[PDB]
């Protein structure tokens, strides 16, 4: 099927019509998305089949066809771009300066942008166009606004 | 069954729309991968 590098929608025909359940990144022949989007299930790309290769429910990440390839990191200082892919709408870059998720295990960047749940898995980019993480696992704050972690995996 | 559809190239775009704030939040991550606000 299609193995070209880029951002992809993750769709299903189980519900009414065609429904977008999430988004992902194809890089070096590996498809990268969030675990909650596919629940680890196989994917189709035209007539080709993508099988899960690695996954972790706690990190909320999964890779298909090979190990996780994304290893760029937020520098903790510069603005970033969310390459948002909303259901039924065109891909759109949104620039923001990340906030911080402070945890008992260390600090993580966070992007304060609100999109429908089917936008989960949209990539977050640095100034060179490198994917520093995926958008779509976070919290709802005091004012009802969504704040997502910049979720990144480990490249072996 | 689930399928994928290409939606674009991954590039930084000059003159993108700039929005969103930068909050500092104390959070916890459970065994199920769910974040929660700690106060
Ligand atoms: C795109 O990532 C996600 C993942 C889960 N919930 C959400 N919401 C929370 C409530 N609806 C708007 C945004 N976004």
């Amino acid at each position: 099927g299609e193995t070209t590098d880029g951002v992809y929608r993750v769709m299903t025909r189980r519900l009414l019509g065609s429904t977008q359940v999430g988004v992902g990144v194809m890089q070096e022949g590996v498809f990268h998305t969030m675990w909650h989007v596919t629940k680890g299930a196989a994917l189709r790309s035209g007539e080709g089949r993508l099988d899960p290769y690695w996954g972790d429910v706690k990190q909320d990440l999964v890779s298909y066809c090979g190990p996780w390839k994304l290893d760029a990191a937020w520098d903790g200082l510069s603005e970033v771009q969310l390459l948002a892919v909303p259901p039924g709408e065109r891909a759109k870059n949104i620039q923001t300066l990340p906030g911080i998720f402070k945890t008992k295990d260390g600090d993580i960047g966070a992007v304060a942008l609100d999109y429908p749940a089917g936008t989960s898995g949209s990539p977050i980019l640095d100034k060179c166009g490198r994917v520093i993480g995926l958008y779509g696992n976070g919290v709802v704050i005091k004012n009802g606004s969504y704040v997502s972690a910049i979720t990144q995996g480990k490249r072996e | 069954d689930m399928y994928i559809e290409r939606a674009g190239d991954i590039t930084w775009e000059k003159d993108a729309e700039v929005t969103g704030n930068s909050p500092r939040l104390d959070v916890a991550l459970d065994e199920s991968g769910d974040f929660s606000l700690v106060e």
